[PDB]
RNA sequence: UAAUUGCGAUAACGAACGAGACCUUAACCUACUAAAUAGUGGUGCUAGCAUUUGCUGGUUAUCCACUUCUUAGAGGGACUAUCGGUUUCAAGCCGAUGGAAGUUUGAGGCAAUAACAGGUCUGUGAUGCCCUUAGACGUUCUGGGCCGCACGCGCGCUACACUGACGGAGCCAGCGAGUCUAACCUUGGCCGAGAGGUCUUGGUAAUCUUGUGAAACUCCGUCGUGCUGGGGAUAGAGCAUUGUAAUUAUUGCUCUUCAACGAGGAAUUCCUAGUAAGCGCAAGUCAUCAGCUUGCGUUGAUUACGUCCCUGCCCUUUGUACACACC
């Protein structure tokens, strides 16, 4: 085969899946490349991890991300968190330590729960209320 | 390069394509146009009046061409949106079936679309063929 | 869309069909304000009668204005789809009619006229001035009349 | 019937919307026996012996 | 206008029957070398930055 | 034929709630102290080797205004 | 509020009091140490149990603590 | 730039701005001071971010809060007034428009005018209701720093929504008015007003 | 109906004649010089940056800015 | 998980207290290759009441 | 301390119920066991665009391989850890660091003793007593009524628009549920503006409906502050669906009619993080009917991290002629 990674990231239930081998230098979600994914004016929050480490070290591999569940925002985070922890991935794999861990430094010196997945979750709405804590209306008398 | 039309930003594709078949004039638009409202779950007609419906074929194509085959149906709960009950909250309902499916059919003797097996319309190699082209000129449009 | 300019050939407010209508608004949304034509009836007849919806009322030539009447006083002669006429099956005559203007009153005169005439409950119901579609009455309208 | 109920005047919104509202319209639970409560109706009471019998 | 600033340097309690001010001593830093005690309203933690508009005047006890 | 039943007798039917119900149950039925009914349950079910028992009794007994009695021996749990 | 329950530090005094020549200033080893020596319906509770024995093992480490 | 490039290729201008200055939308990030002593701390500006969107959590902790980005701190308290309960690309965007405006008037870097908005309209001492019995009187209080901050973007966000409404220009338009005349005091804004007021009473009754 | 819903010649003129200065034009810069509704106030902007003054410095609807050429 | 939620209460006064309860349906299933007599074997024993059984033959 | 939760003082010492433990769910696991009812990589087979290798799809089994994602079994994992502030250097609490997670990890299930004449004889073929039992207060059948309208009150739903309505276009969830002695969930193909009709089909279900292509929301237009194209009440007319039956109009559809409401007095409810609120689903009910509820995910703020002022309740001290216990 060649050598690849394949990695994910999550946002709430928004689980998105990516692939990282070795080739020319593409980066494509689902099966369309990164100047799209619209929302767009979260453009640079899924650009963001290509400008972090400068704009190369792309340019030897192959990214493909496939996101599924839940909404925009959620697989926007869920796709750069994905897309992060797939260079470091690849690069625990097969480069070295030291840059593994320069990329790591570098990521977390910066942050948005790039490697970190946020484990921010729904709670459970109870009798009483429409909501979690937000109970309904009582008069009195 | 090369190139699909997952290479083109959508409205942009969608926009070119439509002033492709507009600039065409093979189209079969039945005639009830202007006079059709799409949806029940919506409220005038069409602004674009002149139209339109090259931008729905547009639309159509470009996301069958995406994935296996899809009916009618499925383009009514697509194309279903927020029907305001007046006083009544809202709830989702359906578009129209006579407009989507009679451009699967307009999309089918122009050649851009067949009844596949599974049931469903699927993209056709043609057309296959001609979104890609058009992909090639709107991309090229900033070249 | 474009910059136009025009000289004195555009004339605020202008009367038709027994009522006015505005003249610096926008064709359509201008002889909406004849009781009988809403938005929807307004529109089709108006990319009917080969006007452009992006002119002003006031615009218009009077042959536009004209042809315009003829229409919607004449829909299924024109080719209109029946059932986007308030009026089918006129309950005498058969006849699909689009009751325009100063009728469309005196049309709901007609109809209530009829049922209070009959003596049917929703004759007696419109006799006594109350909810008649067969809605709660015991919380609901304590101004109205 | 339905005849008189057209013709039959006192009747209709009008004839209503010009009376008058009445006082116990707009009043209270009117409650009735709560302050009660604890003490029995009965006036009968239990008895020792019986109770001694029993449990 | 005579500005003054000063840091805290403390965290005395909460007056007020709400319990929302703050009583908490705090120390200038243009002329260092005096301590004024004072009230504020917001959230407020040591070392942080009081904008006193009365250089002279404390406060105690609120009801 | 598609069905069969085999009749069997329970081991120790001193930690069965169900027999003990029904013991006093037919206790009170056979016209026995309540007290007496209760205790002697209480005592035959920790004498079969039971980590804790109780009986509440709620109804009314030859008064007229209802009453209850629990009747706990040994150790018992409550929660979780 | 991370108030121990009375089981725990109950516990927890027994242990130290019967197994200093053991134990440590490492909660991994003496949470093992527990699984060899009591036996324990529940991970968490050990764990608990483990833990205060281990802070108690530190504070012991510089002065006596009463019991 | 010394020019990068590979398959599925990245925007010229764009690779640009990307690698080398970590600026906002597409603004100027450092220079930029709070005009002002305290306020430092508790206005942010550094660490650098695109837009002012964020999977971030300032509630857990109490003075957490103060460490966000100051420019989020201002879209967030924008969406409100119920219709706007969320929609926080609404927020953003309206947010990246006002910026363009105010850096269009009298240029400046408009995330520098918005320090200068937050740093002026943050009343200095305002008062609180003290019993002593029934009749209760008002006194005066040397107000925190960082409610200075909240107190300041709460004044100038609903001002310029109270603004907004019923009237023809936008809530970008009307915000940039209330950052713009709000750079340095001018008494034709709502919030200046407000504070002004705050510390009229303030002074009055001490 | 309140005026500014036309194109009264000498109001185009205005227009042509007023932009200079503007340091922001837009919609609601459009109408606030006691003038044009905001359909012909859309028109008058997409058009005059046909040729002339007002440089497209941003984007899309709801919201529209330019400024001076230079 | 089957669930069912319910008004704690037989009749309707009270503060709306609901209970929800629930029923759990675990399903597993094992492929083999075999002769006849193997089966029949494993199928006659290995019996637990509780666990429903289902044999099939099938491939289409 | 959330805790009769602990520490400590100490004629008390050492315990047991209850709290805690425990159970359930959301969080972590490139570690184990695996899988055409889950999915990935390669290969066949094949379309399009590039053509220089490539980029983007098709092919319920053409093979081979795998288990990161999905699924559920056994395990591991947190014990407020490490350091440091602060306090009787005690319990603890604060802060930094690390960490899937450090507010009882988040949310629930259970939950002692005692009380109320709280509610339920309109859930029970649970039941004492009383009343009724053939011109019945039994039962069944027809029709009507619980919906009746000068008006008072409570839960709500939709709104007063420009962070907006409209129209194009972009396009994304999670909890569910579905037909045997039956007609339930229904893709797909035609017909109709629509609602819906019709011709077939898969699915007793991770396999089919269904990726439930939901809505707020994103994008490009149109309107331009005017009771306006905001708002949709009232109402006339016509088409359909459920059903033996729809009139007092079950519901759905299309045209027209175009109300009040220009942010709302005194008062008053709910809420501290993926919470509030905004948004739509699914489920219950159900032949037909959600402006209700139970759950669910989507978008995602502001302000505390305090106190005893209003209120509500606990706890000691004290009084008592109460103990059927201030009714």
């Amino acid at each position: 085969a060649v050598p690849s990674v394949q990695t994910f990231g999550k946002k709430k239930s928004a689980t998105a899946v990516a692939h990282v081998k070795a080739g020319k230098g593409l980066i494509k979600v689902n099966g369309s490349p990164i100047t799209l994914v619209e929302p767009e004016i979260l453009r640079f929050k899924v650009y963001e991890p290509l400008l972090l480490v400068g704009l190369d070290k792309f340019s030897n591999i192959d990214i493909r991300v496939r996101v599924t569940g839940g909404g925009h925002v959620s697989q926007v985070y869920a796709i750069r968190q994905a897309i992060a922890k797939g260079l470091v991935a690849y690069h625990q794999k097969y480069v070295d330590e030291q840059s593994k861990n320069e990329l790591k430094k570098a990521f977390t010196s910066y942050d948005r729960t790039l490697l970190i997945a946020d484990s921010r979750r729904p709670e459970p709405k109870k009798f009483g209320g429409k909501g979690a804590r937000s109970r309904f209306q009582k008069s009195y008398r | 390069p090369g190139v699909s039309v997952r290479d083109v930003a959508a409205q942009d594709f969608i926009n070119a394509y439509a002033s492709f078949l507009q600039r065409q004039g093979k189209l079969e638009v039945p005639g009830y146009v202007d006079i059709v409202k799409t949806s029940s779950g919506n409220e005038m007609p069409p602004q674009d009046a002149e139209g339109w419906f090259y931008k729905r074929a547009a639309s159509v194509a470009r996301h069958i061409y995406m994935r296996k085959q899809v009916g009618v149906g499925k383009l009514n709960k697509l194309y279903g949106g927020a029907k305001s009950r007046g006083v009544r909250p809202y709830k989702h309902i359906d578009a129209s079936g006579s407009i989507n499916r009679k451009v699967l059919q307009a999309l089918e003797k122009i050649g851009i679309v067949e009844i596949s097996p599974k049931g469903g319309r699927r993209i056709s190699e043609n057309g296959q063929r001609d979104l890609d082209r058009i992909a090639a000129q709107t991309l090229e449009e900033d070249e | 869309s474009l910059v136009v300019q025009e000289q004195g050939s555009f004339q605020h407010i202008l009367r038709l069909l027994n009522t006015n209508v505005d003249g610096n608004i926008k064709i359509v949304y201008a002889l909406t304000t004849i009781k009988g034509v809403g938005r929807r009836y307004s529109n089709l007849v108006c990319k009917k009668a080969d006007v452009d919806l992006h002119k002003r009322a006031g615009e218009l030539t009077q042959e536009e204005l004209e042809r315009i009447v003829q229409i919607m006083q004449n829909p299924t002669h024109y080719k209109i789809p029946a059932w986007f006429l308030n009026r089918q099956n006129d309950i005498t005559d058969g006849k699909d009619y689009h009751t325009l203007a100063n009728n469309v009153e005196s049309k709901l005169r007609d109809d209530l006229e009829r049922l209070k005439k009959i003596r049917a409950h929703r004759g007696i119901r419109h006799f006594w001035g109350l909810r008649v579609r067969g809605q709660h009455t015991k919380t609901t309208g304590r101004r109205r009349a | 019937g339905n005849e008189g109920a057209i013709r039959d005047k006192t009747a209709g919104r009008r004839n209503n919307r010009s009376k008058d509202v009445t006082d116990s319209a707009t009043t209270k639970k009117s409650n009735t026996r709560r302050a009660t409560d604890r003490h029995s109706r009965t006036g009968k009471t239990d008895t020792k012996k019986k109770v001694n019998q029993g449990w | 206008t005579p500005v003054t600033l000063a840091k805290v340097i403390k965290v005395l309690g909460r007056t007020g029957s709400r319990g929302g001010v703050t009583q908490v001593r705090v120390e200038f830093l243009e002329d260092t070398s005096r301590t004024i005690v004072r009230n504020v309203k917001g959230p407020v933690r040591e070392n942080d930055i009081l904008v006193l508009m009365e250089s002279e005047r404390e406060a105690r006890r609120l009801r | 034929g598609t069905i069969v039943l085999y009749a069997e007798r329970v081991q120790d039917r001193g930690l069965s709630a169900v027999a003990q119900a029904e013991s006093m149950k037919f206790k009170l039925l056979n016209g026995l102290a309540i007290r007496r009914a209760a205790y002697g349950v209480v005592r035959y079910v920790m004498e079969s080797g039971a980590k804790g028992c109780e009986v509440v009794v709620s109804g009314k007994l030859r008064a007229a205004r209802a009453k209850a009695m629990k009747f706990a021996d040994g150790f018992l749990i409550h929660s979780g | 509020g991370r108030v121990r329950t009375k089981t725990v530090k109950r516990a927890s005094k027994a242990l130290i009091e019967r197994y200093y020549p053991k134990l440590t200033l490492d909660f991994q080893t003496n949470k093992r140490l527990c699984d060899e020596i009591a036996t324990i319906q529940s991970k968490r509770l050990r764990n608990k149990i483990a833990g205060y024995t281990t802070h108690l093992m530190k504070r012991i480490q510089k002065g006596p603590v009463r019991g | 730039f010394t020019p990068v490039v590979l398959a599925t290729p990245i925007p010229e201008e764009v690779q640009q701005a990307q690698t080398e200055i970590k600026l906002f939308n597409k603004w100027s990030f450092e220079e930029v001071e709070v005009k002002d002593a305290s306020l430092v701390d508790y206005v942010q500006v550094r660490q650098p971010i695109f837009v002012a969107h964020t999977a971030g959590r300032y509630a857990n902790k109490r003075f957490r809060k103060a460490q966000c980005p100051i420019i989020e701190r201002l879209t967030n308290s924008l969406m409100m007034n119920g219709r706007n309960n969320g929609k926080k690309l609404k927020a953003v965007r309206i947010i990246k428009h006002t910026l363009d405006i105010i850096n269009v008037l009298t240029d400046q870097n408009p995330i520098q005018v918005v320090v200068d908005a937050i740093t002026n309209t943050g009343p200095r001492e305002d008062t609180t209701r003290v019993g002593g019995g029934g009749a209760a009187r008002r006194q005066a209080v040397d107000v925190s720093p960082l409610r200075r901050v909240n107190q300041a973007i709460a004044l100038l966000t609903i001002g310029a929504r109270e603004a907004a409404f019923r009237n023809i220009k936008t809530i970008a338009e009307t915000l940039a008015e209330e950052l713009i005349n709000a750079a340095k005091g001018s008494s034709t804004s709502y919030a200046i007003k407000k504070k002004d007021e705050l510390e009229r009473v303030a002074k009055s009754n001490r | 109906a309140q005026h500014a819903v036309i194109l009264d010649q000498e109001k185009y003129d205005r227009i042509l004649k007023e932009v200079p200065t503007y340091r922001y034009v837009s919609v609601s810069v459009l109408v606030d010089r006691l003038k044009i509704g905001g359909s012909l106030a859309r028109i008058a902007l997409r058009h005059l940056e046909k040729e002339g003054i007002i440089k497209p410095i941003s984007k899309h609807s709801k919201q529209a800015i330019y400024t001076r050429a230079t | 998980v089957l669930k069912i939620s319910t008004r704690k209460t037989p009749n309707g006064e009270g503060s709306k207290t609901w209970e929800t309860y629930e029923m759990r349906i675990h399903k597993r299933y094992i492929d083999l290759e075999a002769p006849v007599q193997i089966v029949k074997r494993i199928t006659q024993i290995t019996i637990e009441p509780g666990v429903d059984v289902e044999v099939v033959v099938a491939s289409n």
